[PDB]
């Protein structure tokens, strides 16, 4: 705001919604995750 | 770009052709399978490709 | 010879004190929810029980101080038996909630066969009030209270229901198509008694879809009143 | 494969912080500013707390893949990390994309990415909110020109992400009367100002 | 409901009430409170005998039952009575919706 004239803002509300996304996207990512492992896993089994 | 995404899809189908080839053959079958010499000699050259 | 005795009458205490624990929770832990006067007469039947225990309580506190000598374990064997005791009261205090909620519950029933969709609305609200009042007055006391507190809860959905065959938002057609769906043979009015039929259908089970089958409803009586707006203006 | 994937787990814990962060609030900035929020105070700070983060990795690797900037490049999305920043962000959106775009570098983008059914629906358009709600009940995305400053209280049911299940179909309640909505929506603001 | 006229009708009626209860309804908070006790005697005998089966109110026609009770005690006034005995004692007045003043009653031992 003071180096340009443009206006950013942030609500408590912005911050609540970035948690709930963080926490969506971290069991996402980790699920798919979570599958691939698991099928590496399942295969060494198998392999051994 | 489309080499590296083409070879990994590859690379994927014979990861899943190792697992249902292994599991459905015999022990006595596996030995001299023919299906499963030639997966092991694909895998090996892919991965280093 | 005051121990000795003691330890035998202590003992003898803490079994009773035990005894009286299980009495007072069978009573707490027995929902009516409809049963009434069984209920109310296993509570005076505690009653009695508890009074018994009580007696025995002074025989016991009497042989103690007849004993005498300073010993610690007379007065702990007493002190089992007034936790005992206090037990008792609580499960005393949880059947008396229990009748107050068979007469809200019988009010009820009444109001079924009764019906009327401009009386059901307005006894909805105020049980509704009555219920939520009497839920949060419940606190502490001994376990399986929760039980009573669910079927308390499950009264509440049933009013909200009642509520909304009040309003007459929703047709014959609405209603077969939600009973479809909910495959109940009771219609969305079919008789007096259908009250009870509407419990057979879980509340928690059987609210979303009656729920999204009465909101549809709303809809459709909002889309029907336009339509006849519009039949006025052209009529 | 095992051991990689099991640090993959954890360094896709202190990764998707960053990732989280960066979307939610990095978006309004300038390249400059942009950069001195994830690079110099944000990443910095994750190393001190040990969290487990893949070492090397910014946000334009960590959001999105190599394959999908090739294909915004065939879509008149510049090689320049600002509109590959400015583009994964609208991808990964919990909430909705209010683009600032004079020069329409960001409106030229969403008609390539989207290409089909994409109803371009000016805030000034007479039947505008019979177009936007006959779409949210059965349409593949929205974009909405004008829209410089004060969004019309008719959107602000909608804005809300918020959508509310009625059993089975899912229904939110826009403007006077309450329409079905269906899943994989998408609803593009831009700002030519 | 075993309505009394006095301190011995109150005690008669709580003594012949020995498995429940008999609440001795001793004057009112005025206001023509001979119509108002017995139309309360009514849908309270409802909420009493019907509904709960627990306790009777025997609304003392103007006496002294209340002060006499309350002194065999030790323990409009309101005296609960078990076997005949002065078992609950509590005193105060209510208007004409004393249903909050019947609910805050709900429920001393």
């Amino acid at each position: 705001l003071k180096l340009e004239r443009r206006y950013n803002y942030t609500t408590p509300k912005s911050f609540l919604e970035l948690i709930d996304f963080y926490k969506k996207l971290l069991t996402e990512k980790r699920e798919t995750i979570q599958r691939q492992i698991q099928r590496y896993e399942m295969g060494l089994n198998i392999l051994a | 770009v489309k080499k590296q995404n083409e070879y990994a899809v590859t690379l994927d189908k014979l990861e899943s052709d190792l697992l249902q080839s292994l599991s459905e053959a015999d022990p006595a079958t596996i030995l001299d399978n023919t299906e499963l010499i030639q997966n092991l000699d694909k895998t090996k050259k892919t991965t280093i490709e | 010879i005051i121990p000795l005795q003691a330890e035998e009458t202590q003992n003898i205490k803490r079994d009773l004190d035990i005894f009286m624990k299980e009495v007072e929770s069978f009573r707490k832990e027995f929902m009516q929810k409809s049963m009434g006067y069984e209920n109310i007469n296993n509570a005076y039947d505690t009653i009695m029980v508890y009074y018994h225990k009580l007696t025995a309580i002074e025989g016991r506190a009497l042989e103690y101080n007849n004993l005498e000598k300073l010993f610690e374990l007379q007065k702990s064997n007493y002190k089992q038996l007034k936790d005992c005791m206090n037990d008792l009261k609580n499960l005393k205090t949880m059947w008396d909630a229990i009748a107050l909620i068979h007469f809200q519950y019988n009010d009820w029933k009444t109001k079924p066969w009764r019906q009327i969709k401009a009386d059901i609305l307005l006894d909805t609200n105020k049980t509704l009030g009555t219920q939520i009042k009497n839920l949060p007055k419940e606190i502490r006391n001994f376990k399986g209270y929760n039980v009573i507190v669910e079927k308390v809860k499950n009264m509440g959905t049933v009013l909200p229901l009642v509520s909304a065959l009040h309003s007459e938002f929703m047709e014959d057609r609405h209603w077969s198509q939600l009973k479809q769906i909910t495959g109940t043979v009771f219609d969305h009015n079919s008789l007096s008694f259908y009250f009870e039929d509407i419990l057979a259908l879980n509340l928690y089970k059987y609210e979303n879809t009656v729920n999204e089958i009465v909101d549809v409803a709303q809809k459709e009586a909002k889309i029907e009143k336009k339509l006849k707006n519009i039949e006025q203006w052209w009529s | 494969n095992v051991k990689f994937l099991k640090e993959n787990i954890k360094s896709m814990i202190g990764d998707s912080l960053l990732a989280s962060a960066f979307v939610s609030y990095i978006g309004a900035f300038s390249a400059k500013l942009r950069l001195e929020l994830w690079k110099n105070t944000w990443l910095p700070d994750i190393i001190e707390k040990g969290i487990p983060i893949t070492e090397g990795i910014e946000p334009l690797k960590i959001l999105t893949t190599e394959a999908i900037k090739s294909k915004w490049k065939n879509e008149g999305l510049p090689a320049d990390p600002m509109s590959l920043e400015n583009a994964a962000i609208i991808t990964a959106c919990a909430r909705w994309p209010l683009i600032i775009d004079p020069q329409l570098q960001g409106s030229t983008w969403i008609r390539g990415k989207q290409g089909e059914n994409l109803t371009t629906i000016s805030l000034s358009q007479p039947k505008w909110l019979g177009a936007l709600t006959s779409s949210i009940s059965s349409g593949r995305a929205v974009l909405i020109e004008g829209i410089q400053q004060e969004i019309d209280a008719t959107l602000d049911p909608l804005l809300q992400r918020a959508v509310k299940k009625n059993g089975n179909q899912l229904q939110l309640e826009i403007g006077g009367d309450p329409i079905d909505y269906d899943p994989n929506f998408k609803l593009f603001l831009m700002t030519k100002l | 409901t075993t309505t009394v006229t006095s301190e011995d009708h109150f005690m008669t009626f709580y003594n012949e009430n020995n498995k429940k209860l008999i609440v001795v309804d001793v004057y009112p908070g005025w206001s023509g409170p001979c119509t108002a006790m017995y139309p309360t005697y009514n849908q309270l005998m409802i909420s009493i005998d019907d509904f709960e089966k627990r306790i009777d109110i025997l609304l003392l026609d103007q006496d002294k039952l209340v002060t006499y009770k309350n002194d065999k005690f030790h323990a409009p006034k309101f005296l609960f009575i078990s076997e005949g005995k002065i078992i609950d004692e509590v005193l105060g007045t209510n208007i004409p919706v004393f249903i909050e003043k019947v609910n805050k009653y709900i429920p001393l031992s």
